[PDB]
């Protein structure tokens, strides 16, 4: 599906979404705050606070 | 292609009071039958016959006269859940 | 719910779990060779979903899905009236008549689909095995029972189409209105099985509680779509007039 | 003007498909609401092609016949409306039959009233329809004028009306 | 019964007459020591004809 | 004090800020302006009196004082028939001649009496910044409100009762033998979520808890009086308020905007205090009543009501509420925190009961229920009745309409009053009321922003 | 409506509650006798 | 104030009497039943259901009867109707005790009330 | 009569969904927002020129001076809003640019209208909500309320046209 960054969270132990699947086939499962989704939302907020950083 | 219900109005039952489908406020036209006859005819439905509609259990002598008198405006058809499910022979959200 | 009022009940949730009769509890329930008992409050509180889903291979184990409920404590059938008749030989056949034996639920699975269906109970008639001379911890009643359309013949969907009401066509697109299979709109009366493993009876009072395991078709918006096959585990409770 | 040379072709002794094939597919193409340019949107682009498609031809003149032998008028559209119901006259102007929308207190419906139509000249010529579908779907395009067979593929065209070079002019 | 009627029909008069008489008097400082006393009077007076129409209330 | 612009600074249509430091010009204007209020009182009960036809309902009529006396219990009988219209008569007429003698005080005040009144006495006298002497006049009128309140509770308990639709039986006038003064419900009642389901003080639903919090209200403001009058305000106060008569009336001025919408949401959903034989149903007493009437109808007709689904799926007539209670079904779902004397008995415990439905229905509950669905509070300004797209010849909008609509208008508005007084009292005191000084101008000493 | 010895009165009780209206229309006439000071 | 019972002046009190009879059958058979079996819930509901006309029904009897009668009748249902609020309350509180207690005061208020009854 | 050209107009034109119109909104209601922002913050940054409590005759047609601080009402603004005017010419341009432009935007519109180029609908939803019976939104439900009054108002509206609407043909949600 020409994933990118997908193979690269899953490598590490972030293998888990919020909408219940894994990469791994299975279902139901809980991974916590650190879903692909929230991984991806730490790197947007991550950003938003270094953006500031830089500006100060 | 019709649907379901456009295909019975292609039948008997859009041309006349059907025994087995048609709702309550379908009956006031017949003097006498809402809502009491009304409701004891769909309550007992469904009818093979015409005719079986005058063997409706606990049926009155007053209400066998009247609906001897009125079996030429009554039809049977095969009772079609779309205008059966629901209840909606009783209310079908028309007021 | 126990013994409270309304004023404890109400929103507490409460309201939507069925009646669990005791402990100490492993009595029987005489029955008569052909004489038929009625069920006074029969109730039934769903507690797992599940969705078949359908792989796109073929041929292959389609695995029921675990989903989770979006609407909220509105997934309970109560008030049930039934009835129990004993067979000749022995049989026990339960048959449903009438009450709130229906609830719109959807459920949740993983990757996003929402999966309403009609859960009921309506028209059920399960049968046990014969020599049944006690209702007790091995009483099945396995039988079939209605699902009708979710979605009434009344309904309009977002283009205003419906079955008896409503167009039968894409009024907005005047050019190619008659071009969509959506424009005519269905509804089958589905099928669905149901068991009911009698686990605890108080023969006393009559009340008699289990487990049940659902089997029946989901939504399928007035024939868009194909039915999903939709499971249901839960537990059920009623009262047998033994008089 | 379509109506004048028919009924000349009639009042020679013409019959109804003779006299309506000698109308040209050009004069009947006029005849079509999706060609007025009031029928447009301010952001459906292009050429009317991108609407109903290509014309390919005329399917020929619809006439309606109820049970009872009334010839029946679809209401055409106006240039105001994006929908309109459906409605079929007689000839002195009342409602014979009509598409309903609600079916439990449903009386002038094509099924009930048992509406069918035969066709003159174009491609249709000679062919009558009697399924209640078939009337309604030539009913629904009797209310947009005369009819035609489009190519609605070339174009991937979207079913919406545009309009025309006077419009945008 | 017509005494009640009278009565009140006075009562109504009074209240006018008071209503205009009350703030021309309290608002007119040099006429006021022959006011002060119409003022007195007339509330005396008013209270009275309150009195009476309470009383042929009962009475009729 | 002066009485024009050039010795007071006040235009005319800001006269009555030429009042703030004459004591006596402004004892007459509130003792006036309170003549006022009695005189609006009676003179509209007497119109309501002369206006009312006692064998309608009282709602149908567009009156809005006499179902407060009804309420009170006075004049009326079992489900709210007036017995007696004397008693509205008498209500009025005091009114009435009390406005007469108010608004003669307040004319001697305002136009011969003593300007000011500190000079003339130390009890009368005040000053705005005399703390002690406003917390003294506090405490005398928190005296007066505790005892009216009091006044409320003796003629509930020992002068006939009040009406309380709950009643068995049927609603009536009953005298309240037991008033629940356990603090654990008449201060929960304050503590309850202000949303749907719980009502916060608006779901008050028993004449015992009235007349329990009645008497909780009248002890507080007793002793919240002595308490002002036997004290001075604190340091803590003293640093956080301003001190100034355009600050209390400010203050006051924000207690109103909050009463006035309080009353509003009161009227318009609690049915208590309000009973609907004087003020008709609630907005959701007659969705409820519309959809318990066609269930009636509809079973009636042989309609299965518990089984019957609805097109989109639901119950048509019955279905369960987001925590399981059962209820009616349609829009009406809103609408199942409702409670209502007619509605109660086909209740259980977990919501409406199949089996009181299917044979517990009596006619009166069915009249009942007709009633308040063809008396919903829907009606045009110009008073047509029922949905805005029904025709002229229905002359009906709800009591509860008028008093809703008027009293949030009220509370926004002195909401607004509220702000603007406030503001000025803040800017008085500090001094840039009248505009900024040009040699001191504040921002001009600032640092730029950036 | 009013108790039967008071219906002479009818026509006058129908005017009495608009009157505070004719109070705040005095203050504007007032204020316009002293020329609005 | 004819101070006799007339054919005519039964009829006019048969209206309310049918009610209240009904209302009184249904308190010796249901409600009593209903307090024995510790049902608060349908207690308090029979008496704001079935019996949420009673008041309406009694005072016609005592507004609309003789003149000896007229008050005597009001007093008597004002009782029953004290016994009822007592009952509602003594139900609301899980009072099974004095819940009897005022079930039998109602009942026996309620048949004197009807003692005083033409034929 | 003016009421009943407006609810044509969204009826038949869906004219809400106009971009033409919606600047024209945008600029009426700036309008008054900026009308009624200037005003107060022109008298809640008066300066003290007189003695009264009335602070309206505190000034002076043939005064040379501003009446009002343009300094303050600048930090005021710039710290409740994030920005304010500093230019007073630029102000008062402003308010007579927002109106007129929506005005004339409007106008553009309108005269769109009247060929009936409307901006009546989204094609893509169209497409979508014809194959999907699944897929509603704020858009499709206002579709079906113009179908609505249109089937509902046209008769009465064009009575020259002689519209026979049956009942059967209304469209009409469940119940109603
Ligand atoms: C300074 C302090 C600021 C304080 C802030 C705290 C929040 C305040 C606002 C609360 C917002 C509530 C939203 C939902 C309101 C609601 O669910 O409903 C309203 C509630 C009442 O709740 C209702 O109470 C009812 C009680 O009736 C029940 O009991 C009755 C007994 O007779 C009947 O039996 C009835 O049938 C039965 O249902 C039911 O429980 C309803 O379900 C329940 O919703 O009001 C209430 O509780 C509270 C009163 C609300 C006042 C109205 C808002 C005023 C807003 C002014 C805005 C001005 C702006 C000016 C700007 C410039
Ligand atoms: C706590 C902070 C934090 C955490 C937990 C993560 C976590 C993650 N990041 Mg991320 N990131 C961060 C901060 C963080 N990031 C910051 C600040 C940036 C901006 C630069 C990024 C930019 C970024 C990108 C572009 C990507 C990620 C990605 C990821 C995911 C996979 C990472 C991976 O493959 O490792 C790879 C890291 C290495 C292989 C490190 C190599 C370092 C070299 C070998 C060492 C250099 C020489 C050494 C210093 C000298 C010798 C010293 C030695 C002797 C000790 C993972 C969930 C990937 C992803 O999945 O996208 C969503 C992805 O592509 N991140
Ligand atoms: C008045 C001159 C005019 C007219 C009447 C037409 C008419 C037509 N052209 Mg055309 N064209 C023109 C000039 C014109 N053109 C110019 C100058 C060019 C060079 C770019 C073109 C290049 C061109 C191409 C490539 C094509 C056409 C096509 C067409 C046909 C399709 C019309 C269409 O969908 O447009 C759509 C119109 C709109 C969607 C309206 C846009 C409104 C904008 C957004 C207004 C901007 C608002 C503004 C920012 C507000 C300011 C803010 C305020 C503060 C001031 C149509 C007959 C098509 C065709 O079918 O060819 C065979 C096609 O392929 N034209
Ligand atoms: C108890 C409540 C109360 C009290 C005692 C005061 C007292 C005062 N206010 Mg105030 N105010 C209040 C509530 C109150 N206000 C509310 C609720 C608002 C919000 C609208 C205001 C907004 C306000 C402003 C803007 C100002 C005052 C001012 C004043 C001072 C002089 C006002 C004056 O002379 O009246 C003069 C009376 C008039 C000019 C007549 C006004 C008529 C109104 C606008 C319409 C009446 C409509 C009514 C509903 C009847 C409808 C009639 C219909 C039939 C046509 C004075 C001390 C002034 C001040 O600040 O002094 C320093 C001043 O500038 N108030
Ligand atoms: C409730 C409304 C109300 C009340 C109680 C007052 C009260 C008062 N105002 Mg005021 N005012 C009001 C509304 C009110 N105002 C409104 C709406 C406006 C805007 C037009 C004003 C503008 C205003 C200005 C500019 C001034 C006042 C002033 C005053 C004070 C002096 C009165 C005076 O000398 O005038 C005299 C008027 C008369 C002598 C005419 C007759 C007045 C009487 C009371 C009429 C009563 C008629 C009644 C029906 C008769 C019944 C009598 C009895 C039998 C019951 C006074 C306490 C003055 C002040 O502040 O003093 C320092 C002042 O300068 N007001
Ligand atoms: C809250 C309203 C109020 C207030 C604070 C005042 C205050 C004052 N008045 Mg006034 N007055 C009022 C209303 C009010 N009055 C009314 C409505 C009228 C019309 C009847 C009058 C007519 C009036 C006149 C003619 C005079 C005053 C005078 C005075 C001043 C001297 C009071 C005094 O010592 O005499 C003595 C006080 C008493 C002996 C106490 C008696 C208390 C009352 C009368 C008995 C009823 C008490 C009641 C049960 C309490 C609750 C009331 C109830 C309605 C709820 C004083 C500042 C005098 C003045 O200004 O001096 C030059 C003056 O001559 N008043
Ligand atoms: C109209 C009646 C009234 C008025 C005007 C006052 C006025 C005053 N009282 Mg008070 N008081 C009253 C009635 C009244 N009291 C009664 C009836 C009692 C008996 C219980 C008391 C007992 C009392 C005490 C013990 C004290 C006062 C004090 C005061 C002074 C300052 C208090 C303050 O800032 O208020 C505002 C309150 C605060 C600033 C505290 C914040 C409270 C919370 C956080 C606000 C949240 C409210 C919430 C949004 C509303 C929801 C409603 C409900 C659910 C809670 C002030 C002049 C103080 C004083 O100086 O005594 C001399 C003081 O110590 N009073
Ligand atoms: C640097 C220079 C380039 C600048 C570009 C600025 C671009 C702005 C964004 C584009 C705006 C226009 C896009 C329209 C949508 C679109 O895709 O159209 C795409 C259309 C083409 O449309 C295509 O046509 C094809 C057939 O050729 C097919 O039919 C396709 O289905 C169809 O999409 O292109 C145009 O129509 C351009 C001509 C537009 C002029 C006609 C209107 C004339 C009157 C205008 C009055 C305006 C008044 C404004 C007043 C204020
Ligand atoms: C200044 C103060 C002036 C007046 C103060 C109030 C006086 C009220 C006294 C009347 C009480 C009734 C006496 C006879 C009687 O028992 O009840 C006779 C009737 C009916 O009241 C009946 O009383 C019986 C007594 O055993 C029973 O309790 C009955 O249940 C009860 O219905 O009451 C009335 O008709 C009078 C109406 C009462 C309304 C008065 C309240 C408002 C009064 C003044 C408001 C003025 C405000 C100015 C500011
Ligand atoms: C073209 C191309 C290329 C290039 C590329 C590039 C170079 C790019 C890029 C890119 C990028 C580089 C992107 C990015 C991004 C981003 C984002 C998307 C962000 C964000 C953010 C945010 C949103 C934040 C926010 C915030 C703030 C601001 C502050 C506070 C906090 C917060 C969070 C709120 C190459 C060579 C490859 C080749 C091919 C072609
Ligand atoms: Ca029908
Ligand atoms: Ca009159």
């Amino acid at each position: 599906q020409g994933m990118f960054v997908l193979p690269f969270m899953a490598r590490l132990g972030v293998t888990s979404s919020w909408n219940g699947w894994s990469v791994t086939g299975e279902t139901g499962l809980d991974p916590g705050f650190w879903s692909f989704e929230g991984v991806a939302a730490a790197h947007i907020v991550l950003s938003g606070l270094l953006f500031l950083a830089a500006v100060w | 292609e019709l649907n379901a219900v456009d295909a019975k109005l292609t039948t008997d039952f859009g041309q006349k009071i059907d025994l087995n489908n048609s709702d309550i406020r379908d009956f006031r036209g017949l003097r006498g039958f809402y809502p009491n006859l009304a409701s004891e005819i769909i309550k007992n439905a469904p009818y093979d016959t015409v005719e079986e509609v005058l063997d409706i259990p606990g049926l009155s002598e007053t209400q066998k006269s009247r609906l001897e008198a009125n079996l030429g405006s009554f039809t049977v058809t095969e009772p079609s859940i779309e205008l059966t499910s629901g209840d909606d022979r009783i209310n079908p959200g028309v007021y | 719910k126990s013994q409270l009022t309304y004023d404890d009940i109400v929103n507490t949730g409460l309201a939507n779990v069925c009646p669990e009769i005791s402990s100490f509890t492993r009595g029987t329930i005489e029955v008569e060779p052909n004489t038929k008992y009625f069920v006074s409050d029969f109730c039934m509180e769903p507690q797992e979903y599940f969705v078949k889903e359908e792989p796109v291979n073929k041929r292959q184990k389609a695995e029921y899905v675990k989903g989770k409920v979006l609407t909220r404590q509105t997934t309970s059938l109560e008030q049930i009236r039934g009835s129990i008749a004993v067979g000749a030989d022995g049989t026990l056949t339960f048959k449903e008549k009438d009450g709130i034996d229906f609830q719109p639920i959807t459920v949740l699975l993983p990757g996003g689909e929402e999966v309403p269906f009609f859960f009921t109970v309506k028209n059920f008639t399960g049968t046990t095995e014969p020599g049944f001379t006690s209702i007790n911890s091995s009483t099945d009643f396995v039988g079939d029972f209605n699902v009708p359309s979710y979605r009434g013949a009344g309904f309009l969907d977002p283009k205003a189409r419906g079955l008896y009401t409503g167009y039968d066509n894409a009024v907005a697109l005047p050019s190619a209105a008659d071009k969509f299979r959506t424009n005519k709109k269905e509804t089958p009366l589905g099928k669905g099985t149901l068991s009911l493993q009698v686990t605890q009876v108080d023969g006393s009072t009559g009340e008699i509680a289990g487990i049940f395991e659902s089997e029946q078709p989901s939504d399928t918006d007035l024939g868009a779509k194909e039915p999903l096959d939709v499971k249901v585990r839960g537990i059920f409770y009623g009262r047998v007039d033994t008089d | 003007e379509i109506q004048r040379r028919v009924d000349s072709q009639l009042a020679e002794g013409a019959s109804l498909s003779e006299a309506w094939s000698t109308i040209p597919e050009k004069l009947a193409f006029y005849d079509y609401v999706g060609n007025s340019p009031a029928k447009g949107g301010l952001f459906r682009t292009g050429a009317m092609n991108s609407g109903d498609g290509i014309a390919q031809e005329w399917i020929g003149h619809p006439i309606f016949k109820d049970k009872e032998g009334r010839e029946l008028e679809v209401r055409r559209m106006p240039n105001f409306f994006e929908t309109f119901p459906v409605i079929m006259t007689d000839a002195d102007g009342v409602v014979r039959a009509d598409i309903p929308f609600r079916r439990s207190e449903s009386k002038f419906s094509v099924e009930q009233t048992g509406v069918t139509v035969s066709f003159y000249g174009g491609a249709l010529d000679g062919q009558t329809f009697s399924n209640p579908s078939d009337v309604k779907k030539f009913a629904r395009k009797a209310q947009l004028g005369e009819g035609f067979d489009f190519d609605t593929e070339t174009f991937n065209s979207d079913g919406v009306f545009r309009t025309s070079p006077r419009g945008w002019f | 019964s017509i005494v009640f009627q009278i009565a009140l029909a006075a009562l109504v008069l009074f209240s006018f007459v008071m209503v205009v008489g009350v703030p021309v008097a309290y608002a007119s400082p040099q006429n006021w020591d022959r006011s002060k006393p119409l003022l007195y009077l007339g509330s005396g007076i008013w209270a009275i004809l309150v009195i009476v129409v309470a009383l042929l209330n009962f009475l009729v | 004090g002066g009485r024009d612009l050039p010795s007071t600074g006040f235009a005319w249509w800001s006269g009555n800020a030429r009042l703030i430091n004459l004591s006596g010009k402004l004892l007459g204007a509130h003792v006036a302006h309170a003549g006022l209020i009695v005189f609006w009182a009676g003179a509209m009960t007497l119109f309501e009196v002369a206006h009312f036809i006692p064998e309608k309902p009282m709602y149908e009529q567009g009156l809005i004082l006499l179902p407060h006396i009804a309420t009170l219990g006075w004049g009326v009988g079992p489900a709210g028939e007036v017995t007696d219209i004397f008693p509205f008569f008498v209500v009025g007429v005091l009114h009435l001649i009390s406005s007469a003698v108010l608004g003669l005080g307040g004319i001697y005040h305002a136009l011969r009496g003593p300007e000011v009144l500190e000079e003339y006495s130390s009890f009368f006298g005040y000053d705005w910044k005399d703390k002690n002497q406003m917390t003294n006049i506090i405490g005398y009128h928190l005296i007066l409100l505790g005892c009216g309140a009091l006044l409320l509770v003796f003629k509930a308990m020992f002068f006939g009762g009040v009406y309380d639709t709950w009643a068995p039986g049927g609603g009536d006038v009953r005298v309240i033998t037991n008033p629940t003064l356990n603090p654990a419900i008449i201060f929960g009642y304050l503590l309850k979520a202000p949303f749907g389901g719980e009502g916060w003080i608006i779901s008050v639903n028993n004449m015992e808890d009235i007349i329990g919090g009645h008497i909780w209200i009248g002890l507080i403001c007793i002793s919240g009086g002595i308490w002002h009058i036997l004290t001075k305000p604190f340091g803590w106060a003293r640093r956080a308020l301003i001190w100034s008569g355009e600050a209390y009336l400010s203050y006051s001025l924000g207690a109103l905007s909050l009463m006035g919408f309080i009353a509003s949401v009161f009227v318009w959903f609690n049915n208590t205090a309000y009973p609907s034989e004087f003020y008709g149903p609630t907005g959701m007493e007659a969705s409820q009543s519309q959809a318990f009437t066609f269930l009636v109808r509809d079973q009636r007709l042989g309609a299965n009501i518990a089984s019957a689904q609805g097109p989109t799926g639901l119950g048509k007539y019955l279905m369960r509420s987001p925590s399981g209670e059962i209820i009616f079904g349609g829009e009406t779902m809103r609408f199942w925190d409702f409670r209502g004397p007619w509605l109660e008995p086909l209740r259980g415990p977990n919501g409406l009961d199949l089996d009181k439905l299917r044979n517990d229905i009596q006619p009166w509950q069915v009249r009942r229920a007709a009633e308040y669905m063809t008396h919903a509070p829907l009606g045009s300004l110009n008073s047509v009745g029922g949905v805005i797209t029904d025709v002229n010849s229905f002359n009906y909008v709800s009591p509860r309409a008028w008093l809703a609509t008027s009293h949030f208008v009220l509370g926004f508005f002195f909401l607004v009053g509220h702000l603007w007084h406030a503001g000025r009292a803040r800017a008085a005191a500090a001094g840039f009321e009248k505009g900024i000084d040009r040699e001191t101008e504040p921002t001009l000493f600032m640092p730029d922003l950036d | 409506k009013l108790p039967e010895a008071y219906q002479i009165f009818d026509p006058l009780v129908d005017v009495l509650p608009v009157i505070p209206l004719f109070f705040l229309a005095l203050a504007f006439v007032w204020q316009a006798a002293v020329g609005f000071k | 104030i004819p101070t006799t019972y007339s054919p005519e002046k039964i009829a006019q009190l048969q209206v309310y009497v049918n009610p209240i009879a009904v209302a009184r059958d249904g308190m010796e058979k249901r409600l009593q039943g209903l307090i024995a079996d510790q049902n608060w819930v349908d207690t308090q509901t029979y008496i704001h259901g079935p019996l949420g006309q009673l008041r309406r029904d009694m005072l016609g009897l005592a507004s609309s009867l003789l003149p000896k009668d007229q008050d005597k009748a009001k007093t008597l249902a004002k009782e029953v109707f004290g016994h009822l609020e007592r009952l509602d309350a003594a139900a609301k509180d899980r009072n099974g005790s004095q819940a009897k207690i005022q079930y039998q005061e109602a009942l026996a208020d309620f048949d004197s009330f009807l003692n005083l009854l033409p034929q | 009569g003016i009421f009943r050209f407006i609810l044509f107009l969204q009826g038949f034109h869906n004219w809400t969904l106009n971009p033409f119109h919606m600047m024209g909104v945008a600029g009426i209601l700036g309008g008054a927002l900026l009308c009624a922002i200037h005003g107060a913050t022109v008298e809640n940054t008066l300066f003290e020129d007189g003695e009264d409590s009335n602070t309206f005759r505190a000034f002076e047609p043939t005064q040379a001076e501003e009446t009002y601080s343009m300094v303050t009402a600048n930090r005021f603004w710039s710290q409740i809003f994030g920005i304010a005017f500093s230019n007073k010419r630029w102000l008062h341009f402003f308010m007579l640019f927002v109106p007129v432009t929506g005005l004339w935007m409007s106008s553009v519109g309108i005269v769109g209208l009247a060929l009936n180029l409307r901006a009546y609908d989204f094609v893509s939803q169209e497409l979508r909500a014809a194959e999907d019976p699944e897929f509603e939104t704020f858009y499709t439900k206002n579709i079906l309320l113009n179908e609505g009054m249109r089937a509902w108002m046209a008769p009465q509206d064009q009575p020259h046209e002689n519209f026979i609407f049956p009942e059967e043909v209304l469209p009409r949600g469940n119940a109603l």
